[PDB]
């Protein structure tokens, strides 16, 4: 079933690109880290 | 005293004291406006 398996694999990879793009919250985990650091730094500056 | 620009200078403007480089500002300062301030209380821009 080599041929079948190869097609299935290729199809799945193709969806990956679409998935990340469509779902805005896909990389939310990474984004959260960025926001928290920025948020903290703003507060420090504000305190002055 | 004569204005100095593009060099670190200690400046006293109308009773406001700060040490910073002075450069020409492209800010569209409104006429009524005299000082421009950043998030911090420090004055980002000053009118001669």
């Amino acid at each position: 079933n080599q041929k079948l398996i190869a097609n299935q694999f290729n199809s799945a990879i193709g969806k990956i690109q679409d998935s990340l793009s469509s779902t805005p919250s896909a990389l939310g985990k990474l984004q959260d880290v960025v926001n928290q650091n920025a948020q903290a730094l703003n507060t420090l500056v504000k305190q002055l | 005293t004569n204005l100095v620009k593009n060099k670190c200078v200690n400046f006293n403007f109308n009773g406001l004291t700060g040490t910073g480089v002075l450069t020409e500002s492209n800010k569209k300062f409104l006429p009524f406006q005299q000082f421009g301030r950043d998030i911090a209380d420090t004055t980002d821009a000053v009118r001669d």
